[PDB]
């Protein structure tokens, strides 16, 4: 069961591993405390399959907070995924960025935030938007260092309106804990 | 401000969850049911919960409960709206609501799930489009979610460019025991099935009363709808300006425009029921429908609903026309018309037993509906004028609409 | 000879055509031109040049030549008038005092000999603005009906929604084209 | 044919509005 | 049973093997795994987590496991000791001081009874500087010849140049390959 599910996350193949990933995912769901095995689906992050990769980024965002400390594994993986070429992944690994819960990983991350702040892409603009709020309710006193508020006042007066929309919504979500 | 839309089941177990906040733990769920419990046998049970400092506002789906938690002042119109589109959403990629789906399509649930909302901000929900981005059988996001025209994919080509247009009435009529409505309004709903190549801007027009009434032709019929709700992809200005409704339409059905207005005409059916109920001894129904519709318009499957006792047993139906059963589920007499000529008269005499014993507890008396639906007829007397199918290529577009008439809440109040 | 290449050509489409586009600066000759070819509203700075492009539609290319109105370009229109076919006025009407203008341009380019076979078309450009006149008032200011042996048509466009171009382009074809 | 009235063509606009 | 079918595969070529890549912080690493797979010196911050790569030679897949140096995450080794054939330390010649908490880091990895059959690869990386040593000096110092039972390489690899990639890709595939 454990040890199986452990060894086929731990094999060479995609098939298998796709397997391993739908059915950890599965037993989160079905109600299975499967945080023990994030340090073993630590190893299998970087893939080039879209579809396994959400799920990962899935279940460290729900077991981020459970292993704060086997979440310091993860920083160089989302800091690739930041750059990549498809603004899916991109919007995706700043989601999941942004969802991770974790006092000791948000701290560098500021740079992908900053560059995806700039962000052509309009899906990439609103999931910076998305993330420089989620980064500011995490922690008020990071995102005033990292001078933020600046790129939000001017992200309402660019183009793509639903990142206008995106940016003002969360510019109102700051100052109403402000 | 949604800390955590989770989907729960029938038996309390929660068939899905995803927190976008984390503001809330995950463990107050388990006092949801005991707290929606408590309140449907004490008659607090709301759409609204609240577990301490965190409300649980979540509405009852065909067969989980939404239940959507939350910490802060967050906008329960906007969590109500969010609930409905995943619904929609959910409906649009699966042809059923049942825990079926939920454990069999979680590798596509999840996905769409993340993408609907961001940090309880939802920012996509149009399934057509959204179905191009997530797929249970990843491309880049198409340009129309991050483009103004979001309800107009671009790229669409089609053989021939057909639109089906539904002009659906629905006849609501609240007539109390005293013989006297109360509330008679009539709904429009303008729902058209666009299929074309490319993306028109459709210029939809109409024989409105404003319209013509600012055009100088205010002397025909004309519609005077009270309310008007314009579609997503109809320009609000456009409407506000001189009436220019003008709006791209979308690939596939959707609902365009609803009208809705008051009516003072005479009711298309007029329903003389008679309930001559012994003491524990029998009962009689003289049920007298009379057609106050057209005659040209015939109302296919005419289900007038007659509430008979709770507790009657061994009925015996003299009618006229139309097959009258009772329905031991729903207990009542189930008046079903399958053709009904306008200005027809059916005359039933009911007669059913009734036990010795009275019954413990009143029941009540539910009110008479009729399920009267008379297709092409319109009663509002609004006509389509014409619809502007403008495309860059330039085509030639054959538009069509339909015209239903059907009863909405057209109840009877018992006496 | 034989002809059966022509007719076979023409059973299914093979008239195409030519258009011009003329008109003052800053007057919507190159947004309406984006928009017939485009679909679009594409900002353009001034038309210091010319701006060619072609139409495809009723299966008959309309080559456009847009034209600018500068003063140093107004006299450069005679290069144009050379294997011309057809010829588009766009007016100005939130100009009142450049309508004066465009209507001695107008009298000026149709005083020539050599521009005889292409009708009139003139558009009713900057259909957006309340000081914007009718479709009579611009035409009986411009003095329309006085052209002899002028095909003239007039028809207002708005450069912002882009309506009356398909009418515009019908009215055209069938000026051009005198079959079924 | 079709339950409910059967479809009919629409015209394009007000073609005696102008 | 019946292995027909391996046996065609490894007519053709059917072993990949593996690879590991540790080493201290700022030791060429992640430069030295973009010259083996791309061909170029990519320039990358430091590696906060790691980097997984493959490297394609000789009909076998050397998939190379990115390590960083940092003090975070030099405990974090044990991690990829699980599943791993293979191992190769990168030396850093250009820090004196590292050069003793680098020697007591392959100790302390070395000393793992589960890492037992991955050989010993000693890269001697930061060969471009005068005040680098040569090929026996460094392993003089960090003792590579008193590790019984374990078979040690050392190449000198240039960051700039990539000079002694193919040796040490050749040595590795002799020492992983006991075939013709
Ligand atoms: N906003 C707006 N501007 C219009 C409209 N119609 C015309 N214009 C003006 O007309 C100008 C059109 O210029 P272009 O599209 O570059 O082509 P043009 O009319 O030949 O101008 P030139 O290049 O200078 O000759 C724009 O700069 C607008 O200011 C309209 O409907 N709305
Ligand atoms: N100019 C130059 N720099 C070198 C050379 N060899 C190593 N370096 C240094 O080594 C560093 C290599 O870092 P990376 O390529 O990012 O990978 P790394 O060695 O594992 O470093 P970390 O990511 O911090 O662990 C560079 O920043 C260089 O400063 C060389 O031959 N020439
Ligand atoms: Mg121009
Ligand atoms: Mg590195």
């Amino acid at each position: 069961e454990i040890f199986e599910l452990k060894a086929e996350l731990n094999s060479d193949k995609k098939e298998k591993k796709k397997e391993a990933v739908k059915k950890v995912i599965a037993s989160m769901t079905v109600g299975k405390d499967v945080s023990a095995l994030f340090p073993d689906v630590v190893n299998c992050m970087q893939t080039d399959n879209l579809e396994l990769k959400k799920l990962v980024y899935l279940y460290l965002m729900n077991y981020a907070k459970s292993q704060p400390d086997m979440a310091i594994m993860a920083v160089n993986t989302f800091v690739k995924d930041c750059e990549d070429p498809n603004p899916l992944i991109r919007a995706l690994a700043v989601r999941t960025m942004g969802c991770i819960r974790v006092d000791k990983i948000t701290e560098y991350l500021c740079e992908p935030l900053r560059k995806c702040l700039k962000d052509e892409d309009p899906y990439v603009r609103k999931t910076a938007a998305v993330c420089v709020a989620k980064l500011h309710d995490i922690n008020a006193q990071l995102v005033e260092d990292q001078g933020f508020l600046d790129t939000l006042k001017d992200l309402i007066s660019d183009s793509n309106p639903m990142v206008v929309a995106n940016a003002v919504a969360a510019l109102s979500e700051i100052a109403e804990s402000h | 401000s949604a800390s955590a839309v989770y989907v729960l089941d029938l038996k309390g177990k929660v068939l899905i969850c995803r927190n976008y906040r984390g503001d809330v733990d995950m463990s107050e769920v388990e006092h949801f049911m005991p707290i929606l419990m408590e309140k449907e046998e004490e008659g607090m049970l709301s759409p609204i919960l609240a577990h301490g400092g965190v409300r649980f506002m979540w509405i009852k789906h065909n067969n989980l409960y939404l239940v959507a938690t939350s910490k802060k002042n967050a906008c329960v119109s906007l969590v109500f709206s969010f609930l409905y589109k995943v619904v929609q959403v959910f409906s649009e990629y699966f042809k059923e609501l049942e825990e079926e789906s939920i454990r069999d399509n979680f590798v596509i649930i999840y996905e769409l799930l993340d993408e609907l909302m961001d940090f309880g901000y939802p920012q996509t929900t149009d399934s057509k489009i959204l179905q191009e981005y997530i797929t249970q059988e990843a491309p880049r996001p198409p340009a129309t979610v991050t483009n103004a025209v979001s309800w107009r994919s671009e790229g669409i080509k089609y053989r021939k460019n057909e639109v089906f247009l539904d002009v659906i009435e629905a006849v609501n009529l609240l007539v109390s025991a005293n013989g006297n409505v109360l509330r008679s309004e009539i709904v429009g709903s303008i729902k058209m099935r666009v299929f074309l190549s490319g993306m028109p801007e459709l210029r939809l027009g109409l024989n409105d009363k404003v319209l013509f009434d600012n055009t100088g032709r205010g002397k025909s019929k004309s519609v005077e709808l009270e309310d008007v709700k314009f579609h997503q992809c109809v320009r609000l200005s456009r409407f506000e300006n001189d009436r220019t409704i003008s709006f791209i339409p979308p690939d596939g059905e959707f609902e365009l425009m609803s009208y809705r207005l008051n009516t003072h005409v005479k009711p298309l059916i007029w329903i003389e029921s008679v309930i001559e109920k012994h003491s524990h001894s029998r009962i009689e129904y003289m049920v007298k429908a009379k057609s106050q519709f057209k005659r040209r318009s015939t109302a296919n499957n005419v289900e007038i609903h007659i509430p008979v006792p709770n507790d009657a047993d061994s009925p015996k139906f003299k009618t006229t026309v139309g097959s009258v059963k009772w329905v031991p589920e729903n207990s009542e007499i189930v008046w079903s018309v399958k053709s009904f000529p306008g200005g027809k008269e059916y005359l039933m005499r009911a007669h059913f037993g009734l036990p010795s014993v009275e019954a413990e507890d009143k029941e009540g008396k539910p009110p008479i509906s009729v399920k009267f639906e008379i297709p092409y007829f319109t009663t509002s007397g609004i006509q389509v004028r014409y619809l502007k199918i403008i495309e860059k290529s330039g085509y030639q577009a054959l538009p069509w609409v339909r015209y239903i008439t059907q009863n909405g809440d057209y109840q009877l109040r018992t006496q | 000879g034989n002809i059966f290449a022509n007719l076979f050509k023409g059973l299914f489409g093979k008239k195409e055509m030519r258009i011009l586009m003329v008109g003052l600066d800053a007057a919507g000759k190159t947004t309406i031109l984006y928009k017939l070819k485009l679909g679009e509203i594409v900002t353009t700075i001034p038309t210091i040049g010319f701006n060619v492009e072609t139409v495809e539609y009723k299966n008959i290319s309309f080559t456009v030549w847009d034209v600018g109105g500068q003063d140093k370009i107004r006299p450069l229109w005679r290069h144009y008038f050379q294997n011309t076919q057809g010829l588009i006025f766009v007016v100005d009407s939130n100009d009142r005092e450049r309508v004066n203008e465009a209507r001695e341009e107008l009298m000026r380019m149709l005083a020539e000999d050599e521009l005889r076979d292409a009708v009139l078309l003139v558009f009713a450009n900057k259909q957006d603005l309340p000081n914007a006149m009718n479709a009579a008032e611009i035409t009986d200011k411009l003095g329309l009906h006085s052209l002899r042996h002028r095909n003239w048509y007039i028809q207002a466009t708005c450069a912002t929604s882009g309506d009356g171009l398909y009418e515009g382009l019908d009215w055209l074809s069938n000026q051009l084209r005198n079959q079924k | 044919d079709r339950k409910g009235g059967s479809y009919s063509q629409a015209a394009g606009s007000d073609s005696a509005q102008s």
